[PDB]
């Protein structure tokens, strides 16, 4: 198989770069419409991050930072693949995550919000998805948090990561939600996408049967990035 | 078929969360910086700074940077790469890096790229793909740096040219400069207004 | 207004006693059945508490146990009317209530799930409703926990209230939920409630204009009591 | 018209939510107990204990329980209280307790209640009314608690004539004894199986 | 009750400061976000009319400029209540209003409109709200008028509103309509509201039994201002 | 809970209806106007105007303009001030004005107000809290006047230092001028493009 | 993979052990709740059998028995594939059937059914499930035959099967019936099951496209026994 | 994911339906049965026998016994042991059984089974998994076999720590006995009524 | 695995011999009916084409017969997979396809359309299916033409095709359409087909996301062949 480029990124499935909603965004916007190319090797490829480089609690938030115990929250794991448009699924691709405490407080001098600290909780994590595409880590459940877009707004509990996976192409970042939680039909910035069903594609799903019981629950979130078509005749990209 | 995950912008803490070392968060014993030179790495280094302007002329101090790019020979250090050529061994091709909480200017340490082939036996000049992530911004913004000192490859780019409007194209070079003895390429990215810098959709 | 008895408890808005899906219940569940009587004094009286005694703090469960700092986890309000069975607001009725922490592990030995202790959080509150029957209290949002009915068995997140008011009864005791858990749906003590409409009034909805910009959120709850009725003819009490 | 909150278990934490104090929780600087003596009270006192058993005979040491009863002259501590009568001044008439975490030995320390008036003229003999709640128990558990040695007063009291099986009328009769010089009425409650203690729907 | 701030205005349930159908919008709208800030007494505050300043014809239009007789067009009684968010009344808040005569024409030499000028006609008006929030007015139905949007667009009939309340977080100017009227579906200004229940949150009734017999007819309208809640733990505002 | 009644624009009309007088339309015997300034009024008298401009820079002659402040000891005359101190009583702290139909200034007679206090026991510099109204304007436009003689306190101000382009600060700063013998506050008001005035969401 | 304890069996898609519809379970059936325990290696650990023990005629009815001729009845063919609930295939797990002949008889003197003994047919037979957990066998289609609930009570059609897999913790006995039988609306022991869901996955279904010409026809039936959930952090299971 | 396959009573023939060789049905060549010690197996050999007894304390002739052990020590014939030990080639841990048709006694010719690990680093009593079905029954009852000669580890034993209601820890303890030369366990199963034996939901 | 005979050809799923509303059926279908046998080898078996035989332009209908340019017309590719009816990839097998030119003309001296032929054109093709089933060429999509069943009837676009497999059972010839082809629904020939599940089973699908870029459109086309049972009791067959 000669691969060719990757499919095009379909803009309406993603929230403009203009989203007066959310008021950052108007002055962090270009006014110019994005200049779309044809792909070069520049964008079909990508970094490799060798598994030697982590740590055996790279992708586990509840102990890569507890000092004297353990995190205050809520025990939960996330799982899910991590997939091409196609189905086929991305192997070894670097998954980083980060977020709040159990108060809704991120590990930082710049957030003031009175929630409180956790000394045993950091709020980051990452892992290499395997020849399936499966992801998994295990974190404290991160709780809303206020944020001055209109004075009484608020971001539903989430968890922002980040990929990077075969294609520069496919560089992608994003946040995602949890099922039930009622801030996700209010929030301005989950707003700023298009579509409903492409708001719940960043929905992770409580994963019931794969709870470990007396210890911790589950959900289930799968990720799909762009991905490459087959080249069977001419192939120009070269 | 499947759609895309949509993107969403990495919020307030995007630079915290993906350099916790640099945010005091010791979590990682290998962490990933913005020095993409290792003592064995071919190629003339090269320091490449600037910064990031909203629409008002004030420069963010809350984006994250990342860069992608080839070896000194313009191969780049990925499986991905069919040109049959060896990569240099000691080249990640790739670094990442944030903007100083006070001043606003973003870095990297890194090597001046070789030239890569272009779509249909063309040759593209060599660029610095770069992709801005911040507060505020819905979805990363892909864009190039080029190299003034490089006009002859430039003129015949083949994404340079793709831009009809040859005034925007400028918004694409670096700047060459040398303190000292280092060679520095000054590239500020305008995100709106004047002189708005090209961003790409590729 | 001479006052009669309070109307009959509605036997099929309530959880019988036996309920073999929550396994305690098989051997604490009388086999007899209740024996209704007519009601005495005994019955349409009950104790009075004085103001007086309650601390400033009882119904702030965020600061009346808070040591060196604050309390890990979510910051909310919970607020809500007290009402008879008729629409008359419940006046100067004690509202107690006892919760877990934001890990949903309870402040005793007993407890041993590995969910986190928090020693800044104690998890009790009281207070006596208003003249329109109106409470209102500050806690930390409480996390879901397993327990073993089944090996896996997982409580939704929920706080505990027991209510004292103007008659015996009137007496009970309860648990709320917070409107999106997705644990409500599977919870075998939740389900020991007949009707899907009963079920619901246990939950506390999300009362987003209420919310105090960058401090906390919050739910309203109300809850109804038995009532009276009114003798015009014979007053047979006595 | 609205329909009554539906009940829940109390849990397996009931009788340390309730009892904060008795579980090393300091949180309340007046905390309600099982005392319902005060030094100026009227009447004579009594100690009112017992245990909680299951459906296979063993004590419940993680029950909650409350009792509600009137002052030495049959008059209840409470604005609901249509007698006309003045109420002793220092009783509460309420009280709350739970078993220990080892005996499963529960009780309280009250007054021997005064026959308060029934329905329709008549006249109860003197009862405390009780409430179990612990986890397990869906609904909390009513129940009154009469004494032995008011035989004379309870063969003729409305609430225990109106229970047709006159031999379940003694599960609800405790037994008086006398610890050196103090009045202590036995009182068992057996929630499931043989001699199963009455419970009302009140 | 020691009152905070006022809620969140919510911007979703009003018009964007950018409506394009509406021309003169274009140029008149700030192309930056609104900055939204927490409250301060100079924003829950605001000023105090007396009754006293006030005419016994303030709020009669068909009297309050009547010359030589009576002013041409249709007898119209207006009442309504003014309550916040939260329902509550709002006490002795000034409404001000200001309309066009029967044929769509201003008093003002600026209208060139062709329709007729009435000499026993004002258009302005005011009153003050009772205790339970109520107003009352008389005057002329105002008649649709032509303006340059687009050549040949038409304002359907509608009463210019001011109001000043109990803080100026509440000031509000708006338009309300008349029942029935077919210009409503047609108005560039009314679409440029997003929701269509917004849109008929700005509809007076017609309030057939309070129609006086021989003389007027009557429509209702009740207008929301936005409402305060209600501190009962940190008070920030000072 | 019920949502607000939907803001709509004042019209080519607001400045005509909401001040009768001025347009010969005498229908009123009592009519408000921009003199705060009461002959027993305290503080120093200050005379506050300016204009407004659209897009393109012209003045509008069409604007409403309504402006609320303290007296000259930071009260406002309002019952929902809490600072338990007495408020001038010679002082409506309201106002309400037009702009000229050819110059397009429009002015206040008024006293410059005292500080008021600010969120958990801050201190606000002096501030007149302006809204704008007019055709083309769908919701009323917020926003303060601070004096450009009180840089000591704008310097601490929290309002103004939660707007973090410290560049746009300024707009919301008047200018002091003295004509003679009275004390001028040059305020110009720009809706849109460059040096746009700080709009706010109270 | 390092796997761990089974996923808990889900008591509300199988049968409760008292159903009084079913009389001989009003004595066979614990009064008190089953006490669930956490998995030890005594319950994910299950017996291996290997397939030199089984003769080449275990997995046909047909034949396994018939000793004159061909045993009288409907040739049918029954197949499918056994699962866990993840959808992994069992692999080598035995399956064993038992069933009564074409008259709805039994083989055995207990058996006093009027129905017609088959000379030729023994009713017993069993099978390893292959790599794809894919197994099957020929048999006689049985008949449906009378009991014992009430006097005119009358079992569907159907056909016995064990299951032992690779955890104790699977082991499974139940019945599969054949689509369109009617018998099976009407039956006591099958509506023992709870949902209607779980009752209609033990229904055979016929698969047309496999009968052999000339010979037998076909019915597909699907098995789902419970799956073990991965371990990626504490494996606690010893 | 998928719904477990529902489970269905066995029936009053799943004794003779899983035992043919029993009921005279000679089809397999290789057959089943209750006796899980081979010539070389290893360990103490033991008889274990008792009955099944209904709510009415008859027992069960139509009772179908299955039972799962591991090795002499500890170690289970399946791939699914995790122990790294070698387990007794000699010994397939599992057997199944009806009872007499007349007396109604069922039993198993096996080997006392060694310690199995348990959760957490702990260690299991020696214990033998069994399982009923039966006519009436819809769902394999599961329960263990302890042995009373095992007093001290029975004591410390996770599983039976795990039952709440000490008084029915026993009901899973065997009886030793030596009948000439022969230990035999004796572990008779009440299904309902006094005494019921304890059941696991594995 | 030992493969048995080809499931029974579905008769319903084929139009019939006879359809008068395809006049050239008329003297063209045989009056008798099929007679059905059971497979022998001779159906079972079928020839194999070696991969060495076919030229490297054999599946390029655009490039195989260009001699001074390019054939005029829309550049489409058209892939998709050949399964049999279980599912199972058809490898090997022989798919050949003709069509017309973009005018509606094929190249032969019979066709007297008026439309133009096109020098740069052949219109034949022809590929082996890869081990997953996976067929893809690249042609011009044809133009629709007339022709004489009523003098104005017309034929839908259309590319015909060919399928020589495993088996002689599964030989096959078709015709498939494009979406959206507004003579679909008219076409007397496609029309022979009785069920409209099966019409639809001939229209290849829009594939926008493998389009690729300033050069061709892509259609989705899978094709089904009969499948052959496997034998697990006796084979016949031999
Ligand atoms: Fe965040
Ligand atoms: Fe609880
Ligand atoms: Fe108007
Ligand atoms: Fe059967």
């Amino acid at each position: 198989i000669i691969w060719g480029a990757y499919a095009q990124r379909n803009t309406e499935d993603h929230p403009p770069a203009y989203a007066p909603g959310y008021k950052t965004s108007v002055l962090r916007s270009p006014k110019n419409a994005l200049i779309s190319i044809a792909e070069t090797l520049s964008e079909v490829t990508a970094p490799h991050f060798s598994a030697d480089k982590f740590g055996p609690k790279d992708n586990d938030l509840i102990l890569n930072y507890a000092k004297d115990g353990l995190p205050i929250g809520e025990r939960v794991i996330v799982h899910g693949y991590v997939r091409d448009q196609f189905g086929r699924p991305v192997k070894n691709a670097l998954v980083e995550v980060w977020q709040a405490n159990a108060s809704g407080r991120y590990r930082h001098p710049n957030d003031q919000y009175i929630g409180a600290m956790d000394p045993n909780f950091g709020g980051c994590g990452r892992m290499l998805t395997d020849d399936n595409g499966y992801y998994v880590f295990r974190t404290i459940k991160p709780g809303p948090y206020p944020w001055r877009n209109r004075i009484n707004e608020w971001r539903p509990a989430h968890i922002h990561f980040s990929l990077i996976a075969d294609g520069w192409a496919q560089r992608l970042i994003s946040q995602f939600y949890f099922e039930g939680d009622t801030l996700i039909d209010s929030c301005p910035i989950l707003k700023t996408i298009p579509s409903e069903q492409q708001r719940r594609a960043l929905i992770a799903l409580e994963d019931k049967s794969n709870f470990i019981e007396a210890d911790s629950r589950c959900y289930r979130f799968d990720i799909t990035l762009r991905g490459r078509r087959a080249t069977y005749f001419e192939n120009d990209l070269t | 078929e499947l759609k895309e995950t949509p993107s969403q912008t990495g919020g307030p803490y995007v630079h915290i969360g993906l350099l916790p070392k640099q945010a005091n968060i010791e979590v990682f014993e290998h962490n990933l910086d913005n020095n993409l030179v290792q003592d064995n790495t071919q190629g003339q280094r090269i320091r490449l700074e600037g910064q990031v302007f909203d629409g008002l002329g004030l420069p963010l101090r809350d984006v994250l940077i990342e860069i992608w790019q080839a070896d000194t020979n313009g191969v780049y250090p990925s499986q991905a790469d069919t040109q049959g050529k060896q990569v240099d061994p000691n080249f990640l091709g790739w670094g990442r890096t944030g903007a100083d909480f006070g001043t606003g200017f973003w870095s990297f340490n890194t090597i001046k790229p070789g030239a890569v082939p272009g779509r249909k036996g063309s040759t593209q000049a060599p660029h610095i793909s770069l992709i801005i992530f911040a507060r505020g911004i819905n979805i990363g913004l892909h864009t190039r740096v080029y190299f003034d000192d490089e006009a002859e490859a430039n003129a015949k780019d083949p994404v340079l040219n793709s831009i009809e409007w040859a005034t925007r194209r400028q918004t694409l070079v670096a700047k060459r400069e040398e303190r000292d003895g280092e060679v520095v390429y000054r590239f500020d990215i305008r995100i709106q207004g004047e002189n708005e810098t090209v961003f790409f959709d590729i």
